[PDB]
């Protein structure tokens, strides 16, 4: 639609602007129940081929139920929490005696009933497979009438079709310990997920967003086992519960803005250690440094709020003035000057340094730019390939407008002989304070003689 | 006409506790949703007394105490004071008419 | 944080108009906005909603399609085109600026002054 | 049972105590053989529908066989090792000529025989699918008697059920190159895994643990390819070999303990860079910094010994006295003062810093705590939600007792005007040595004038 | 074959030499089309068992189609780029109107025809499932002749076999948002992948390499959704496009070379922060620090060049002389002296430090080495197990020749009382410059009195 | 690292007693502990085991269920409840503290002094 | 009675090599398990001479050399010395009776 | 970067020979090499290639198996055994040191001097 | 005989633009492959004038401009100069005979 961007040459940082987003400020727990069956015996003294088939499938179902019975740069400066605490909480409140008998009694007639539980929390509990109503009188009476013989042949294929969901549940849970992510489609069919999402206490705008975009919600939930006993096997699919809706969430990329000097490897260099997403929520911004945890599906953004920091809104003025005395922008210091390119949401930032060949090649014309030393930016319109050094990046071909804020690099604003280059993480105020302290040292050492 | 129902004939003297109760259907309130209570003293526009049934904003005294249970929400005023004569409200989030509003209870001193 | 709006007056039924809101917040980009109305006699009701960028426009059940709500994020303003005007439309309208919940719901934080729109006669 | 914890306000560190564990001190290789079949030709000049079905299934099996033929913060300061060396070792010792016929001769009669091999290493070798004994005379004699016609229809479905395992072997191995984790249930059926666990040279206590907890064993193994030719198709499922058993493995979490000052951003900060697991084994402790590699299933703590450091037992006295001159505790220095929370095994550690709103909300009462500035701890009993700024964490609802060790933060023991805030990783002795050096610096600069 | 290795005791670094490799210098987009079918109605007022089976199967197919419609240490110092820009580019160039009609018109007769498209890019577009030609007249005329009854019973099993591919496509794509990796075998059958690799514009040597090694090509591609409508459901599998061929990619492992002093924890210690892969391409070397992104299948080294730096050839002279004034070798400084072992491609590098017992044990003899203090190397031939402290590494059993060059550790070349040990990343020239600056300070402070 | 225990003497058959072990180790939290016995004449045998926390009790096939093994981790002690007694149990009993194996097995490291328990007559 | 079998009638003069051999069943020893040998001079407590069939503890001389093969374990002593007269043992980990113990060999000088 | 080779002359048909190339590059480990031939009259044709360690040896369709190409990486040299000879091989042969492509292809960068080999009479 | 076909009878006076065109089969060029053009002035060895149909090496004037389209490739020389009389070539990557060479065009001044 209107995904714009700006490139600031002050720190050679890109900010892609207009990314109406959706945080993950809550969880929601829903107790899926699979109605299971208990079989006393499947003796079948007589033998046939189709009876052998149904016996093998019943034995696979029994092994599955037995296995289920046995199945009861700014990354350091973050907050870490377990993401499955809500599912464990409702599992612990399920594990108290008499709850799941209430669950069965409340789920006898309706197919999407709501139970109250002891804790006072309302959890949506609903069958999805009803194998108990199938095995009740479709297979057991037939197995025990014609001396263990099936008159038809399609019944075993129907049993395979019905048992595929439970067997895939067994496999997918046993592979992934007890907690699997993402939730698969045979864990929760997409029509059932749409009906469940429609029926849970959320904004109707969130219903529209979460029904248009069930892909990422399927990719963000967590399903955890719970009680298996009393033929009522149940697991909790803790679903995301989205908070703010369509808030502008600008994306910040960075590249090492080194110096233009060529003599040996005596270079001074700042890399703005602030890459990631900036969403706006409440009176603050949420900062997501983990670019691998935030999905960028369509022009919307689904982020994990638990893996975020909070910042005041003055970090927006971090984008314009890097020396602004309202918010302390974070930069890192380095002496190495390798060539590096980061492909922004529409164009590409390059930084070619020392003696390296970089070009911006289009597949229908050839090389068009041939970047010199220093940070530079190439728009989406005109190129589709950015080669730096001995490697080749493909720049995103997503339509939108780009702006180029002209200026000089901040590297020229520093003194090479006094600059400190050992800070893996720092700030503008801290670096300037150390510069002032070292300059005061220089003046006091000069005045000491 | 609105799905929210409370009797708008509640009155009480200053000094004791007055309880305002409003009940909703199954689609609103009891389906995991929230109920918030405001005031409508004439003049100044309505402001929020209590949101999410337990929280309070910055300037709100200890007179107001809200609660919700099942499909019924209540708000108690402990030691009523004379200028509290207003229209107290309930808001729910019925899945049809989205942000439904109660009929309003006119609380006046005697 | 206080909301101030204008545009009230007497309007003949049937014709359209524009009613505008001039919110003067500092972080009016994430806060979810709504419009409510109230009339003497009957209780206060709901009119319209708008969330963030403007891609999740939601309406009431008493009015649908008649009222057009939009907002300019850069100008920090809101507006409604009032296409149709029935007798019930006479009301004091309130802008309202609410925050997202612990789950998603809104509790109608600090309200606007309220503009009276009359449609009778 | 008795998963207790303590919170030390000296460094605002949580230590959850009582986590009887099980390490992974060894590997154990076991050679699964799938008895394959060789078919000269499946011509079938006649054409029927069921014969077309069995022809397509045999073609898929042949493509699978051809596929298998073609298928032949303290994280930096660690030790990196390849985790599949034992399976590659037994694959290399299999790949020599003559061992395949020895395996086939030793597995002719018994189902779960033991093969001595040439290297002197004993490997458990056992069939799990026996497709050769099925294809031998069930399908080939039928295919070449009635002019390529099948009298029954259930035979192709039986072939589907028998070939599902081999086709899933094909898919799961081809997706994950040659080395895949976790081992799936169709890769090794759980009854066969229990029988293999029972039959391998391990403690009987370890048999009880690894039969009660087969999920983590399944989630921790590594299956690698072996020879395919001579219709013998084999792969080694390298299984974990647990060492110490039920040892108290206390878990340490830390949160950034900054200063209480509010002026601008001039804050000093110690963040204890020691989070992870501490398992007791031999006369030492194993330190697991990678919290993503240690599983927490039930109250037992399975871990990866290969991804651990060793420390003397004096690190336990690191928990009580941070200035103890017996073990050098590791802390990190920082000037950033963002609000951060880490939810411990029962409660939650919060540090709300600058101007942020945090609360400990219970879903039945509301906000109850409203943390002030400084590190603070909120117990499990009473709360179920911790909000820090605009982010929401769910605190674990696992029952147990909590202790609150009262004290003062170590920030007040440091002088802000001289404190160093550069060290990404350091120690108490190193930081105090630098403090002493800079104090002598100040005194010699005073006496120089 | 001839995988040699060298151990340098100067920095106790292992360099495994001879690893003829293959980079990933390009991408290539290929348009897989599944010919879908549109069904107006499947009413079937009459009911039977097999008709119920085929109705449930058609309902599952319709739900899958609807879901598809809804489905529309030197790691910081790198270059980060999105890996799926080519597939998004061809998806965007497909999304314009009239392209997929051209795809259908050019794909009516030939099964692997090539379209030119509007952008001028040639894309190999082809069918793999042709379900439209199956549903055309095999199921719809039969469903509407005998009052919705199927005379046969194997048709539903044939429909299961044909619909398994599309259902697995639906599951695998809905699990992984819209972009999945690796490409599964039911996502692209391996006969089709071999024929597609054979037909795509690449070197014949690269054809031989990616036909012998389809495992890693399968494990490095990215499949992305495309247009779904007009019953012509398409998705782009973006395949790796390998550049240089059999170029030597020597692997550099490092271990912490700390000091031999035992007094307390006052140790001066150097860890070469340079571990990873080194490939030679053009006149430069490509450096892969991420050892988790480069596959080491057979003796070939497939890599991801998008996660690599460029370096001049003088880094090879970094291997011999660490103080060589042609390339600035990268080292890191540390005071912690934990015992650590890394295992190189054949042998093992150990450093047993403080009071820590390590041994190199062979399973047929017992302990043979019992390393002393300092870095040491143990060859493959003689051992198969390396224990350091209480952790047990298995050393790779890959045959080859080892060289052990002799020398003294570089820590003995440094001064204990003046060394700077706060550099997470530095260089030899930077460390020596800081040493010279601090020594000049020492001499000027001595001369000031 | 030396183990010292007491509790021996003459005990009539049938009644229970307690045999206590007073190990003075520094890391008696991870080491796998056992009790062995030896009688004059016949060879030395095995009695009982215990691993760390105390959730993996394992017994011999000669005596099962009759002997109860427990340990106090805080007090650094072992104990055996000697429920029921036969003629064969007159022996010198040894506490034995052993370390975990390269796989899992224990090789019965440094032994205790040995206490005599006589049950005859 | 024990599953471990060794003849307890082995003796030799000081000076030459004497080998103690003990064999077990298929469940113990040969099923990938280990054999350890302890020594039982009268008086002080028994101590391990060799564990995992090859290793040695801190204080153990070069006289003792152990080995295992198949289902049989051996321990050779080279150049006997007079105070070695004791009871030499084998232990194993039979899956029935868990930590089974051999009958013991009384080694004495002549 | 210039390529120099020698080994030309008159050779009777049928017998084998060795023609050697003496490349003198500084990064002679990664560059893909080829050998091409040219006779007077007819245009250029292709003879042989070599890439990397030497495990992807490729040949022309005009001559297959008769010519054996190898290279010594340590000695910085190339060699061709010219097993069997016909009339068509009298040509000027050029060593070719081409770089890897943006995809994989080679454009035959800087050429050798060219050695003239005659086979007639 | 070669799969590449261009007419070797193209010449022009110095001053104007001369275009060399060469076409291949379907297996080469048009199947996503590249075409490179060299020069063969007698004496010194052939050197590359244009590779990947658009790029240029270090020393090449602005006279030479190459392009490819579909199956046919062209190279235009603008403002011919006298010592350009040589043999201009095409090279493709036909999947049979691998690195095929064109018949060559003898460009001479008049």
């Amino acid at each position: 639609q209107n995904i714009t961007e700006e490139f600031y040459q002050s720190t050679c940082s890109a900010v892609s602007k207009g990314y109406l987003s959706a945080l993950r400020t809550g969880w929601y727990t829903s107790v899926i129940t699979i109605e299971l069956s208990n079989i006393k015996e499947n003796k079948c003294n007589g033998t046939d081929a189709k009876v052998k088939l149904i016996k093998q499938e019943l034995d696979k179902y029994k092994n599955a139920v037995t296995e289920l019975q046995l199945l009861m740069f700014l990354g350091f400066l973050l907050g870490v929490g377990s993401a499955i605490a809500s599912g464990v909480a409702v599992c612990k409140v399920l594990h108290l005696e008499g709850e799941v008998n209430k669950i069965k009694s409340a789920l006898l007639s309706t197919n999407k009933a709501v139970v109250s539980l002891s804790n006072g929390v309302s959890v949506l509990t609903f069958k999805v497979l009803d194998l108990k109503n199938y095995i009740d009188k479709q297979l057991l009476p037939i197995l025990n009438k014609q001396s263990c013989s099936i008159s038809n042949i399609e019944t075993v294929i129907e049993f395979q079709q019905k048992n595929n969901r439970l067997l895939e549940i067994t496999r997918e849970f046993s592979v992934n310990a007890g907690v699997t992510t993402p939730v698969s489609t045979y864990m929760l069919t997409n029509s059932e997920l749409l009906s469940l999402i429609n029926d849970m206490p959320i904004t109707n705008d969130q219903k529209k967003l979460m029904s248009n975009n069930v892909q990422i919600v399927r990719q963000q939930s967590y399903s955890i086992m719970c009680i298996i006993k009393e033929e009522v096997l149940a697991y909790v699919v803790q679903l995301p519960l989205y908070g703010v809706i369509d808030t502008p969430c600008w994306k910040l990329h960075t590249s090492p803005l080194c110096t233009t000097n060529t003599k040996e490897g005596s270079n001074i260099c700042l890399t703005r250690t602030d890459r990631g997403w900036y969403c706006d929520n409440a009176g603050s911004v949420s900062f997501f440094p983990q670019a691998e945890t935030c999905k960028v599906q369509s022009n919307r953004v689904f982020c994990d709020t638990m893996n975020s920091l909070t910042l005041p809104s003055e970090v927006n003025l971090c984008n314009v003035d890097i020396f602004n005395p309202k918010y302390d922008c974070k930069i890192m210091t380095s002496k190495t000057d390798v060539s590096s390119s980061v492909i922004t949401s529409l164009g590409a930032i390059v930084s070619c340094y020392g003696k390296t060949k970089c070009t911006a090649s289009n597949k229908n014309r050839g090389i068009i730019k041939t970047f010199s030393n220093g940070c530079d930016y190439v728009s989406n319109k005109g190129v589709d390939t950015v080669s730096v050094g001995n490697t080749l990046y493909y720049v995103n071909k997503q339509e939108g407008k780009s702006l180029y804020v002209k200026g000089e690099p901040i590297i020229n604003f520093y003194d090479p002989l006094v600059f400190p280059s050992d800070e893996f993480d720092a700030s503008i105020s801290q670096v300037n304070e150390k510069i002032n302290q070292s300059l005061a040292f220089i003046r006091k050492s000069d005045e000491l003689l | 006409q609105s799905v929210l129902t409370q009797p708008p004939s509640v009155s009480g003297a200053p000094g004791q506790r007055v309880t305002i109760s409003c009940t909703g259907s199954s689609s609103n309130i009891g389906a995991g949703f929230d109920v918030h209570w405001y005031q409508h003293l004439p003049g100044k526009a309505p402001k929020v007394i209590i949101y999410e049934n337990s929280h309070r904003p910055s300037g709100v005294p200890d007179r107001f105490f809200g609660s919700k249970s099942g499909t019924s929400a209540s708000l108690s005023i402990s030691g009523l004071q004379p200028e509290d004569e207003a229209d107290y409200y309930c808001q729910s989030y019925d899945r049809g008419l989205d942000w439904v509003f109660g009929g309003g209870t006119k609380l006046t001193v005697l | 944080v206080q909301l101030v709006e204008s545009g009230g007056g007497l309007v003949k039924p049937g014709e359209s108009l524009r009613l505008s809101c001039a919110v003067s917040g500092s972080m009016f980009s994430s806060y979810v906005m709504h419009w409510v109305r109230q009339a003497p006699g009957k209780g206060l009701d709901w009119v319209s909603s708008i969330t963030g960028g403007g891609n999740y426009i939601s309406y009431a059940d008493s009015v649908k399609g008649r009222f057009i709500i939009s907002r300019d994020n850069g100008r920090n303003s809101l507006s409604l085109q009032m296409s149709s005007l029935r007798v019930d439309d006479t009301a004091v309208y309130y802008c309202v600026r609410g925050l997202s919940g612990v789950m998603g719901v809104t509790w109608f934080d600090s309200w606007g002054q309220g503009t009276l729109v009359t449609v009778s006669s």
